[PDB]
This record gives structure tokens, C-alpha cells and sequence, in this order.
RNA sequence: GAAAGAAUUAAAUUAAUAUAAUGGUAUAACUGUGCGAUAAUUGUAACACAAACGAGUGAAACAAGUACGUAAGUAUGGCA
RNA sequence: AUUGAAAAAAAUAAUAUAUAUUAUAUAUAUUAAUUAUAAAUUGAAAUAUGUUUAAUUGAAUAUAUUUUAGUAAUAGAUAAAAAUAUGUACAGUAAAAUUGUAAGGAAAACAAUAAUAACUUUCUC
């Protein structure tokens, strides 16, 4: 909600391919039209963004896909196993 | 004016007057910073730190276990020494400056579970010295700063003159950022498992750096600065680069036990101890 | 002689309403040498990014665990050890 | 008026700076005020109790330590010196690594050296 | 769940708008707040995403907390314990909170913020600490009224003062304003919250106004006056503005003579003092203390003297400060006081 | 001549006149002063005219 | 037992003071910051210091107006 | 006030309106703004009106009407880099030397370098 404006304008430059997919992934703010009600206020924007609310910015080659934190030794509940917990200190008895 | 006598009238109450309460003139800033009321308002506790869950868990107790010594009384530092009054001229006489140094060193403490050594905060000083020439290329660094850490920059400016190196007074000149709480260690985690790893020949931070106490430093060199993966991503964007120096401030004592507790973050040290 | 960018008139923020500099940060994914994920923001937009060179395969962080290239690709023939052991008489130095 | 250098630190300059890129101000209700207040007090507690619970287990370790020390000095000296010595370089190892976010394709290795 | 509770507990705990209560405590972030009066403000405001969830979990925390406290507070006999263990209990209470916060203090309703209650009296300690009590402090060291009259004050009771039957307007005092003659023409009004535990059936209060800047030609210096003079008061944390309706006649030792200073005399300080009765042991009901009327004079008045005698403890205190203007004449004439002095306008 | 001497004339038309020094070219010197004819505190503005070092305008206006 | 605050003690006037040198200055007279840009204003100035005269210096107070300050108050150019 | 969602009210302060008094008070209503300001044949966005695709909404594209982009530093009552040298209000403390740290070296920058007894609040055994 506090958050600043996502400056596009440098990480992406202007008349460039990859600018244009951002565009694209990306949806604009309502801007304030005349003669036209605005119940939710009158949109303030600057670099395009409505100042009133927080902002969204969607976004080898390969997707980053993380393991699960839970484990098939933990699954099991083999006590003997080194893996079983990973989020917790195990001590040997 | 009448006169320059500064002169503080004593009171006949023990209330301590906040004047700054008195006043109607700044009503936002009678707010703490902490307030959400405040404009100064900033959510800081925003998700759980990883680096100092890390050091709560495991270390800390390792650290203090290392750090037991057997009825350990504590060492007073280097003090100024008043005279003996062996002489009527030391009745009003200032205190002798300490034995070795001229400033005064603290005392070092047996490390119980109160005092265990901690980071404290990291600073990260880059003066580029080509800015004498262009102003331009302070800003650039301190943009570079601001994009690894997360955090605003402060500019340096340069404090004094000299011919030889052609630097006058008063020329902003790189910039600074003092990291604390979260973004410096995140800052720590980045240095450890990105940064420092593709650095080829690297040994490690010296056994021999540091303050006498609780103070670790060392420096990357503009080429180390493009494994930052904000400066990586964009090579293009990142022309030219700047070294840095990188001031780890810690709760330690003494050097050696700041050392240990860098080790324990995954910091490698190579050189023979003091 | 000094190049420089010429100041404007500063703008006076009045006591009290100085805001403090919440930057547009992405939430990260970066997966390391191995498939370790580690969440991290950021001010650059890239939701997933993954390492090739870092502390997990470094042997300075794990003690315990493209001109090279070309040539193999034209010496691949004749299969360039054996041929060390051929070729390294130490007489002559 | 500015070359392509001069406008490409500009644009740098702006990426840091404040102008035109921050929101409104968070304005609250006054019960929303209360709410956020009642959760920001609540977390505060909750942490300060955390950080008694720990505190209070690293003393409770030093006393155990202590206890243990007395020990060692009644019965055998030989093992009390060894016990108490300058630990000035001790290094933690470099496998007790940080611990990430979500795990590794291999959890654990079984083989060293 | 001790803080849906109303068997035991006051009744002012709880907030008595059922609109924002209901807004308060809901399941999700469906209704709007009471606090925006305006329909299109109401549609135009959104409030922070996630909070209904957090705050009935921080609830539930220090609810549980208060509970734990209460568990104590029933078991400790001693009475000033008990109350902070109250307090403790209740202080993060958000409905206590929100009437504190949102209702006036000054003249609270009872039913909103009852300072009979100890955790309400404890926040409006804390309150008055925040500003009036050092605005009070400072107008007293600065108009120097603490040395020239009586040595010290150790701030305890908010007194505010005010000037109902004279003009017609309402106004409380701020300590060390200027006040005209018509203004200060009849008698003041004065307002002594207690925000410590005391008992309110036994303690009695004094309160004198003084004026320690009356010219004495004689000495050639400055004699005290006793303008103003009650002893014997009772007062009740929420039943506490002494007004002719509450004193009777015999606890008037000197009835309220007007600021009518002279011409070229100077500004003259009207320091209000609030002391607190001697407490006796073993004597059921408020004890009195009788006042030699011949020995005490209102021309010339040594406040410390007097503080001695009847050893009275000054809890609290208020200054205005009054000098001449065209209607001191008239006030002297209503009251039948003497034509008044005119001094020369050098001080040689 | 490096500082020169002035005549600040009061604009309550009174004829009252206050005399200061300057440096040549300084800034035009209007100050609000008491006008004893007329009872009050005026402005003062110079009686001659006089060259000025030219500043440029600041621009908080952001240009190009 | 811990955290935070209020701070206190010691030291310092070796830095800094538009400028010489001396005295003073952290209770800061030094430094930062808001407002301001007014008091680098108008008539009477006793009384002192100094003092051959001519001059010089500090200045209470009275009156008119102004600026800052919640107030107390402070400002009739600059620590001298 | 109309619109969204699913009898009222009880602070301070600000704003609007009214009146009380040789008292800058009170009453009722409401909680705005908060880092902006002219000038862009070229970038980006919205809405409206058309046309084509799978009465419909998405998607694509044309015109019109707007909105944004002039990208510029202080974000802190800033505190010994440089800059407004006289007023006032609020607040703070310098320097040297020492130990270090990328180029940096005697000499550029940044960090660190006296003591907590008692007191208040908070959590806790
Ligand atoms: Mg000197
Ligand atoms: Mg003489
Ligand atoms: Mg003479
Ligand atoms: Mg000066
Ligand atoms: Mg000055």
C-alpha cells in the first residue's frame, strides 16, 4: 500500500521487445475523464499509478520449482533418518 | 542582541518538561515514527529473518559455550589516571591521558547470556575516486548501492583537500548506507552465498582485519560487484561499476569473538591471527 | 573541466510529513547450484532466477563434499592419464 | 541541453529518488486505528516474551556450564584445564551452513572427505 | 473470553456504540465504519487488507493475558496491588481504548469513561502527564508562582478552573492566561480529578487562591492575599466540580474577593493551590479541622505557614493572572472595596 | 567603489526617507521599517535607479 | 534476569567562533533545524564606566510600531 | 444526497456555518489534503464510439476524448562536506590520536574506541 511506484521507464526502455511483453503482462489505471462520476474519488495518478491504492506488477530457461519441505522419511516417521525433520533440531538418543 | 551570556535558570519542580509537546506547531511529528498516524510510518517487521532466526537457533548458544571462560573477572581497559597528591599543583589538574594511547579504551567483559556477540549493523562506504572529474559517477554508485541493498544511500562528500590527488573540499563523491535489522542481513546471506563464491582467488576475509573491538571489515573490487544479482540481471544497464568498502559493526568484545561469529554466517577467514 | 548535473531550486519537505523511501520490491525465487530455493526481495523484475556458480559448489564453502571447450570439440578425434604419462619426460628443463 | 550520458544518470537518479513515485498517505478509521494498534501491541508482547524465553534458556545454559565447571575443578584438574582453554580461532564449520528456504535435491550427504 | 464478561466487571469497559463494536468484532471486512459519517466517503474508503483475521488473534492473545492477570488480582487483599493488577488486566483492552481515546476526558460521561474504574484513571493519569501537566508546570516556573508562594508542587490531581457566573461564557481556564476584571468579577469554578487510589469517603481537600502580588508601600515590596478560601471538601473521581451546589457556608474560611489590581501596580498572579486533608486512623467517616478565622488574615497570608499548621499536602494547582483595565473601578463599586490606588507608571 | 550608499524613500507617502549602504551590485534592498509620520512600520523601497547583477531565475517549474 | 527510556558521572572549549591577538564560550557565545528576514526600527534616555575639552563605552526605564515563541519572554545588528 | 458492501451521537485538532462576551469562546456538521505547479509532430494508459473473431464477455484493431511521461537528488527538526554571517524558537556536540578496511600509499573516504550505581516503564523466573 505504501510502497513507491515500480519505475518501469529504467528497467525497461522505451521501444523494446522486452518492454513490450511487461506492457502486456501489465494492466493500466483508470484515468479521470470529464463530465463522468468517479465514486471512488478522482483517480491521482503519476507514472501510472492510482496514488489511492497499492499497485500490482505482474511479471537455462526453466521455472524455478522448489522441493517440498516435507520429506518421505517424515512421511514414513523413520526416527533413524537424518532427513525426517529439516525445519526443526534433531538430537541423537 | 543585549549580551552573548548563556546561562540556564535553575527550576523549583521535578516534572520533566517536554517543550516539544507544549507547541501546536508540529502535530505529525509529535507522532512516533513507530505510529502507523505518523507520515514517518513504515511496516518493519514484515516477514520472519532468516540470518538471525539462524543465529537465535544454533549459534547463539555455540557462541556462548565457546566464549565460557572459569570464573572470568572483567579486564578494565586503558582509563585516564588521576596524579597522586604529592604536589599541591594537582589539586585542580586534569587527569593523566591513558598509559599507551591517548584516547580511552573500554572494558572487556566475561560474555555471559546478557552479553553474546551479535551483528550489530554493516555500513558499506563507496567514495569513487574519479568523481573529483564527474559528478555523475557518484550518482551512479550510489544507485549501484542502493540496488544491492535494498536500502537509500546517503552521499559522501569529500571532507578535505589535497594537490596531490586532485580532490577539493566539498565535492560529493560516491555514497554510504548503513544497513541494520533485516536488509543488512539479507545483505550478509547475498555476500555469503552469491557474491563471494565467484570471486576466483579468494581466500577469505584476514585474520588480521579488523577494530581492537567487535569490528569486521573488508572490500570488493568493481569487478566483484557484477555477481550482485541486481547488477547482474542488467549488464547492459550497468556500465561501469565501483568498488566498495564493507564495514561489519558486531556486539563482540574483542575482534576475535566477532571472527567466530562471522564464521558461524558462512564468512571464510584465511590469514594468521593477532 | 568538472562535469557535473547543475542543482534546482530543493524541494522544502516540512517537518513531520518527510515519508520514508519504501522502494518497489519483487519477491525472488533463487535457486542455487543445487535445487536449494531461497526467497529473497528485490528491486529488479524477475520473479525466478537460478545460479550456476555459488557457495553450494564451491569446495571453499564444502570441503568435506569457453576456450577449453573449443579445443575438446576439434581434438575430439583423436581423444587427446595415459597420454600425460606418454608425453612428460623430465630430463630436459 | 543533456547528452544521452547526462540523461541515462537522470534516469538513475530518479529510480532512488522520491519524486512523483510515492502514494497517498495510509489514512485509518478510528476503530480501524484501534484494530491495528490492538495487533501491532499484541506482536510486541508476544516478541518481547520470545526473546525472555530465550534469554532465560541461555541462562539457564550458562548456569549448567558454570555448575559443570565446578565440577570438573573438584575432581580431575587435568580435565578442567583441558576443558578451560582460549578457543581464540575457533571457526564454525563451513557444512553448518544457513538454512535456506526450502531444501536441496540432496537432503543429506552420507559420504565426506 | 474474561472480556465479554459484564457479571463482575464495570460496564464501562465495553463500548456503548453497538454500531462499532459490531465493526470492531466481525468474521470478515464486510462492513463499513461508524466513524465515516458520509456514505460516499464510507464507499470511498478501504481499509488495510487482512486486519479482521490478525486483530481477532491479537484479541485473543491479550484477553487470555488479561484472564491470567485477573486470576491474580482476585487473590491479592492489599488495595493499591489489586489496582495495578487491574489495570495490568485491562489496559490493552480495545474497547476500553477506543472510549478513552474517542470521548472526552475532561467531563467524562460516566457510562463511557468512568474513572471509578483504576485502568481508566490510570489513562487519564497518562493523558493529563502527555501535556496539561507540564504546561501547568511550566506556567508556574516560568510566572515563577511556586517559590514566591509554596516551595514545590509534586503534580497528583488535574485542576481546572473556570468563570461560569460572571459573563455567561464557557471557557476552562489555561493556566497563566490574562483574564479581564468582568471576567474574574464573580467567584471561579474549580475541577480537582484525582487520578491517584484514594478514599473517597474519608479524604477531605483544601483549596486556596492566592495573589502574592499585592504592593505593600510599607515594606516596599509585595504582600500574599488570600482571595479565595474552602476548606473541607468532598470530592468523587467522577463526582468532582466543587460548585456553590456542593460546599456549604461554613467551608468558606475567606468568600471569594475579586482581582482588582491598581493602576501601574503590574500584573498580578492569581495562583490556585489544592491541598489534600491529613488522614486519621481509627475514626470512621471524614475528619473536619476547624480554622482559627481571627488568626488567619486575607491582607497579608503566609501560605506556608498556614500549610504548616493544618499540615495540608498541595496536590494540585492553576494560575491566571489578572491586571488593571477600565472595569476594575466597577468591580470595586459592586463589591463596595475602596475607590483603588493609582501608582506612578515608573518603577523609581 | 566597492560599497555604495543609498536612499530608501517610504511608500506610505510621507516624505520620511532612511539612508543605507549596499554593495554595487547587490539586489534591489526594499525592508519594512517604522515611518514615524505616519506612526507605522511601511516598506522602503530605493528612490533612484541603479544596475543589478542579474541572477538567473531559478526555475522550480521543472524545464525540458 | 532481560529490553527500552530517562539520563547521570567522567572528559572536553586542544575543534568551532566572518577576520589579528587576548579574554570568554558545551549552561555553549560553537553547530544543526522551523519560522522569519523582523530589532541592521522610531521619539525621550536616567545612572554609571571612562574622561582635560572634543569625543568614546555599558545601559535600566518611559512611549510608537515590528518579528519569533504554547508561554515565560527575547531582539534597538554581529561572543567581546 | 444518488452509487458499493450487508433512529442517531458522546475526544483533540482542522475545515464550513452560526451565534455568545468590553473572554480568539461555544454549538452543529464533516474528517479533506499531505511533495504538487505552465510548455511535449515521437512513448505509455484509460474511457467512449465503431468493425471483426469464440444476445454474451474476452481478444484484436480504428477514430475521438482525456490521463500520464518534462523522468533531477533533501524524506531528517537533518547536527562539524560545502552553502544566507543580523532576529527568534527547538535541539545537539566537537577535535586529535589509535585499530582496521577495494584501488588507498605519511597524506583522499567509512567504521569503531570512558563508566551504569540508582530511577521509570515494559516482558519474565
Ligand atoms: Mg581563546
Ligand atoms: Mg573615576
Ligand atoms: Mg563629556
Ligand atoms: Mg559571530
Ligand atoms: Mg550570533
Amino acid at each position: 500500500r505504501l510502497m513507491w511506484t515500480f519505475p518501469a521507464y529504467f528497467y525497461f526502455k522505451k521501444g523494446t521487445v522486452a518492454e513490450h511483453k511487461f506492457l502486456s503482462l501489465q494492466k493500466g489505471p483508470i484515468s479521470k475523464k470529464n463530465g463522468i462520476w468517479f465514486p471512488r474519488g478522482i483517480p491521482d495518478i503519476k507514472h501510472g499509478r492510482e496514488r489511492s491504492t497499492k499497485q500490482e506488477v505482474k511479471l537455462v530457461n526453466r521455472p524455478v520449482i522448489p522441493n517440498d519441505r516435507i520429506t518421505e522419511a517424515d512421511r514414513s516417521n523413520d526416527m533413524k533418518s537424518l532427513e525426517r525433520q529439516l525445519s526443526r533440531t534433531l538430537y541423537l538418543l | 542582541p543585549k549580551s552573548a551570556c548563556s546561562l540556564v535558570k535553575p527550576v523549583h519542580h521535578l516534572v520533566k518538561i517536554d517543550k516539544s509537546k507544549l507547541s501546536p506547531r508540529f502535530p505529525e511529528l509529535k507522532y512516533d515514527k513507530s505510529d502507523i498516524r505518523s507520515p514517518g510510518f513504515k511496516p518493519k517487521d514484515t516477514h520472519a529473518d532468516r540470518l538471525n532466526d539462524h543465529y537465535l537457533n544454533t549459534l547463539q548458544s555455540d557462541l556462548l559455550l565457546i566464549n565460557y571462560s572459569h570464573n572470568a573477572a572483567v579486564v578494565k581497559g586503558l582509563k585516564q589516571r588521576a596524579w597522586s597528591g604529592d604536589s599541591p599543583y594537582h589539586l585542580n589538574r586534569p587527569p593523566k591521558n591513558p598509559r599507551g594511547s591517548k584516547a580511552q579504551l573500554p572494558d572487556i567483559h566475561p560474555i555471559k547470556w546478557s552479553n553474546i556477540p551479535g551483528l550489530e549493523s554493516v555500513v558499506i562506504n563507496c567514495f569513487v575516486r574519479e568523481a573529483r572529474e564527474n559528478q555523475l559517477l557518484a550518482i551512479t554508485a550510489a544507485l549501484q548501492l542502493q540496488q544491492i541493498t535494498g536500502c537509500k544511500p546517503h552521499p559522501i562528500f569529500s571532507k578535505n583537500d589535497v594537490p596531490t590527488w586532485k580532490l577539493r573540499k566539498g565535492h560529493q563523491m560516491g555514497a554510504k548506507v548503513e544497513l541494520k535489522g533485516k536488509e543488512m542481513s539479507q545483505f550478509l546471506s547475498t555476500l555469503t552465498e552469491i557474491v563471494l563464491p565467484r570471486i576466483r582467488e579468494y581466500k577469505g576475509i584476514s585474520n588480521q582485519s579488523g577494530n581492537r573491538f567487535g569490528g569486521i571489515s573488508f572490500g570488493l573490487t568493481a569487478e566483484d560487484i557484477k555477481f550482485f544479482p541486481e547488477i547482474d540481471a542488467n549488464q547492459d544497464s550497468w556500465p561501469k561499476t565501483f568498488g566498495m568498502h564493507i564495514n561489519i559493526n558486531t556486539s563482540a568484545q574483542l575482534d576475535y569473538q566477532a571472527r567466530t561469529l562471522l564464521s558461524g554466517f558462512q564468512f571464510p577467514f584465511f590469514g594468521e591471527e593477532k | 573541466t568538472r562535469i557535473t548535473l547543475p542543482r534546482r531550486p530543493a524541494k522544502k519537505i516540512q517537518l513531520g510529513k518527510s515519508r520514508p523511501a519504501i522502494y518497489h520490491q519483487f519477491n525472488v525465487k533463487m535457486e542455487l547450484s543445487d535445487g536449494s530455493v531461497v526467497i529473497r526481495r528485490s528491486q529488479y523484475p524477475k520473479g525466478e532466477i537460478r545460479l550456476i556458480q555459488d557457495q553450494r559448489n564451491n569446495p571453499l564453502w564444502n570441503p568435506s563434499r569457453g576456450s577449453l571447450d573449443r579445443f575438446n570439440k576439434r581434438y575430439s578425434s583423436l581423444f587427446s592419464t595415459v597420454e600425460l604419462s606418454e608425453e612428460n619426460k623430465k630430463k630436459t628443463q | 541541453s543533456l547528452s544521452p550520458l547526462a540523461q541515462r544518470v537522470v534516469t538513475q537518479l530518479s529510480v532512488m529518488s522520491a519524486s512523483r513515485k510515492q502514494p497517498k498517505l495510509l489514512k485509518l478509521a478510528r476503530e480501524d486505528l484501534i484494530k491495528h494498534q490492538t495487533i501491532e501491541k499484541c506482536w510486541s508482547i508476544y516478541q518481547q516474551q520470545q526473546r525472555e524465553r530465550r534469554n532465560l534458556q541461555l541462562e539457564l545454559q550458562y548456569k549448567s556450564i558454570e555448575r559443570s565447571m565446578n565440577l570438573l575443578q573438584e575432581l580431575s584438574p587435568r580435565l578442567f584445564e583441558a576443558a578451560n582453554a582460549s578457543e581464540k580461532g575457533k571457526r564454525f564449520p563451513m557444512e553448518m551452513k544457513v538454512p535456506t528456504d526450502f531444501p536441496p535435491n540432496t537432503l543429506w550427504h552420507y559420504n565426506f572427505r | 473470553h474474561i472480556w465479554s464478561d459484564f457479571t463482575t466487571r464495570p460496564s464501562s469497559l465495553s463500548i456503548q456504540s453497538s454500531k462499532v463494536k459490531n465493526y470492531l468484532f466481525q468474521k470478515k471486512a464486510s462492513l463499513d465504519p461508524p466513524s465515516i459519517s458520509r456514505r460516499s466517503n464510507r464507499i470511498k474508503y478501504s481499509p488495510p487488507e487482512h486486519i479482521d483475521e490478525i486483530f481477532r488473534m491479537s484479541y485473543d492473545f491479550l484477553e487470555q493475558r488479561s484472564s491470567k492477570f485477573y486470576e491474580l488480582a482476585n487473590k491479592t487483599k492489599n488495595p493499591l496491588k489489586k489496582d495495578a493488577l487491574l489495570i495490568k488486566a485491562e489496559i490493552n483492552n480495545p474497547e476500553v481504548q477506543y472510549n478513552f481515546q474517542f470521548n472526552n476526558k475532561l467531563n467524562n460521561v460516566k457510562d463511557i469513561i468512568d474513572y471509578d474504574v483504576p485502568v481508566y484513571r490510570h489513562l487519564g493519569k497518562q493523558h493529563w502527564e502527555s501535556y496539561g501537566q507540564m504546561l501547568l508546570m511550566q506556567r508556574l516556573e516560568t510566572l515563577a508562582a511556586i517559590p514566591d508562594t509554596l516551595p514545590t508542587l509534586v503534580p497528583r490531581a488535574e485542576v481546572n478552573i473556570k468563570f461560569p457566573f460572571s459573563t455567561g461564557v464557557n471557557k476552562w481556564i489555561e493556566p497563566g492566561e490574562f483574564l479581564s476584571s468582568n471576567v474574574t468579577s464573580m467567584r471561579p469554578i474549580f475541577k480537582i480529578q484525582e487520578y491517584e487510589l484514594v478514599n473517597v469517603e474519608k479524604q477531605l481537600y483544601t483549596v486556596l487562591i492566592v495573589n502574592p502580588d499585592v504592593p505593600d508601600l510599607s515594606n516596599d515590596s509585595f504582600k500574599t492575599a488570600l482571595c479565595y478560601g474552602l476548606v473541607n471538601i468532598n470530592l468523587t473521581y467522577n463526582d468532582n466540580l466543587i460548585d456553590p451546589r456542593k460546599f456549604h457556608s461554613s467551608n468558606i474560611i475567606a468568600d471569594y474577593l475579586p482581582p482588582v489590581p491598581e493602576k501601574n501596580a503590574g500584573k498580578q498572579r492569581f495562583v490556585v493551590w489544592v491541598f489534600r486533608q491529613p488522614l486519621i486512623e481509627d475514626k470512621q467517616g471524614p475528619n473536619m479541622l476547624e480554622i482559627d478565622r481571627k488568626e488567619l488574615s486575607r491582607d497579608d497570608f503566609d501560605i506556608r505557614q498556614f500549610t504548616k499548621k493544618y499540615n495540608l499536602t498541595a496536590i494540585g494547582a492553576h494560575i491566571w493572572r489578572s491586571e488593571w483595565d477600565a472595569k476594575v473601578a466597577a468591580v470595586r463599586e459592586k463589591y463596595g472595596l475602596p475607590p483603588g490606588r493609582v501608582f506612578s507608571r515608573v518603577r523609581r | 567603489s566597492k560599497n555604495s550608499v543609498i536612499k530608501l524613500l517610504s511608500t506610505a507617502a510621507s516624505g520620511y526617507s532612511r539612508y543605507i549602504s549596499i554593495k554595487k551590485g547587490a539586489p534591489l534592498v526594499t525592508q519594512v521599517r517604522y515611518d514615524p509620520v505616519v506612526k507605522r512600520h511601511v516598506l522602503f523601497k530605493e528612490a533612484k535607479k541603479r544596475k543589478v547583477a542579474e541572477r538567473k531565475p531559478l526555475d522550480f517549474l521543472r524545464t525540458a
